């Protein structure tokens, strides 16, 4: 029952603007601090910013103060994060989170429901904001041609943004495929391959296609991988 | 600032061992205020321990929390198989809160020798003005391996990236890609291009490698 709902991610532009939202339903949101933590790529997680039960309390992080505010509304069950000003170095997932639904103040004064934002029970699933300044680019499909058994794959180059999927022989192909996390490239761009080992005496009959499906670039490639 | 240094970087236990993560903080934090956190792959985080000591909701009682001043521990007593993730220690003592890098408690396997492929750019991609070389480490465990690319004996270094899979549900292995990318010209001026892959399942660096055109 309980949830907490994000909503609010999507493309960036350097300089841009944008504001998440979560709702949170199940339990007496009026009694809890909320957070927002983000997860940055292949990286841990960074709290970012959190305001306590009346909103009346609120700090942010080192890296986002001054260009982030939070803020809730009580009446509606809504917890915002506005952000202005973003970075490239923003892009990460962002998670709403449910703090304490109590909190303590200088002199060891435990307050029953008056939540605050120490640390996080509940998560929601996160929303994924990528800031960029990169153009949609289809990628281009190369194949990677081929112990006792044999390695083939596809490397899928230069595309923005992401994802791709790849599937082999239209999803018939699933034993022994590796389909690798896209890197990063200098230029913006994300490369990545898939490869998938066969057994060595195959090659000279069955067929290998590699299917791949870049849906913002409105690109679809069928590869055949050939000796 | 706080900042939080966790150790080690990586847990390679076997399932019913014991294991203790450590986390370092960089100036002194009040005993009862600090937090763990489980990121198992694909998922959110969940909040393990609060408050130092204190379990979070239902938490099995396998799972501690302990820790003052500048060191702080999490110990699973036995390990269950639904307990490998990646685990967080978070500071709220002091703000900003932050949190630790990390730490991948990961399934500790028999050593496994890589499976080593390397493969020439297609005539395709080289018809567009540039070069890739991909080396493939296939099935391999432990994680940590050094590959290098050679270009006629010369070592390569500022032009390759790196790639891995996460560790395999079914026999624990990873896999790894390194991508040599050069420009048509310079592909052109050398013949010898070879990946050197060091690995703790060989005895020796294995070395695959190809001339260009044959």
């Amino acid at each position: 029952e309980v949830q907490l709902v994000e909503s609010g991610g999507g493309l960036i532009r350097p300089g841009g603007s944008l504001r998440l939202s979560c709702k949170g339903s199940g339990f007496i949101f009026e009694n809890f601090g909320f957070g927002w933590v983000r997860q940055g790529p292949g990286k841990g997680l960074e709290w970012v910013s959190g305001t306590n039960w009346n909103g009346g309390d609120s700090r942010y992080g080192d890296s986002v103060k001054g260009r982030f505010t939070i803020s809730r509304d009580n009446s509606n069950n809504f917890v915002y994060l506005q952000m202005n000003s973003l970075r490239p170095e923003d892009t990460a997932i962002y998670y709403c989170a449910r703090g304490t639904d109590y909190t303590i103040d200088d002199q060891g004064i435990r307050y029953q429901g008056s939540g605050t934002f120490w640390y996080f029970d509940v998560w929601g699933r996160g929303t994924l904001v990528t800031v960029s300044s990169a153009s949609t680019k289809g990628p281009s499909v190369f194949p990677l041609a081929p112990g006792g058994t044999a390695a083939l794959g596809c490397l899928v180059k230069d595309y923005f943004p992401e994802p791709v999927t790849v599937s082999w022989n239209s999803g018939a192909l699933t034993s022994g495929v590796h389909t690798f996390p896209a890197v990063l490239q200098s230029s913006g761009l994300y490369s990545l391959s898939s490869v998938v080992t066969v057994p060595s005496s195959s090659l000279g009959t069955q067929t290998y296609i590699c299917n791949v499906n870049h849906k913002p670039s409105n690109t679809k490639v069928d590869k055949k991988v050939e000796p | 600032e706080i900042v939080l240094t966790q150790s080690p970087a990586t847990l390679s236990v076997s399932p019913g061992e014991r294991a203790t993560l450590s986390c370092r903080a960089s100036q002194n934090v009040h005993p009862r205020y600090f937090a763990w956190y489980q990121q198992k792959r694909g998922q959110s985080p969940r909040l393990l321990i609060h408050s130092g000591s204190t379990r979070a909701a239902g938490i099995a009682d396998r799972f501690s929390g302990g820790g003052s001043g500048m060191h702080f521990t999490l110990t699973i007593t036995r390990v269950e198989p639904e307990d490998f993730a990646v685990y967080f220690c978070q500071q709220y003592g002091g703000s900003p809160y932050t949190f630790g890098q990390g730490t991948r408690v990961e399934l500790r396997r028999t050593v496994a020798a890589p499976s080593v492929f390397i493969f020439p750019p297609s005539d395709e991609q080289l018809k567009s003005g540039t070069a890739s070389v991909v080396c493939l480490l296939n099935n391999f465990y432990p994680r940590e391996a050094k590959v290098q690319w050679k270009v006629d004996n010369a070592l390569q270094s500022g032009n390759s990236q790196e790639s891995v899979t996460e560790q395999d549900s079914k026999d624990s292995t990873y896999s790894l890609s390194s991508t040599l990318t050069l420009s048509k010209a310079d592909y052109e001026k050398h013949k010898v291009y070879a990946c050197e892959v060091t690995h703790q399942g060989l005895s020796s660096p294995v070395t695959k490698s190809f001339n260009r055109g044959e």
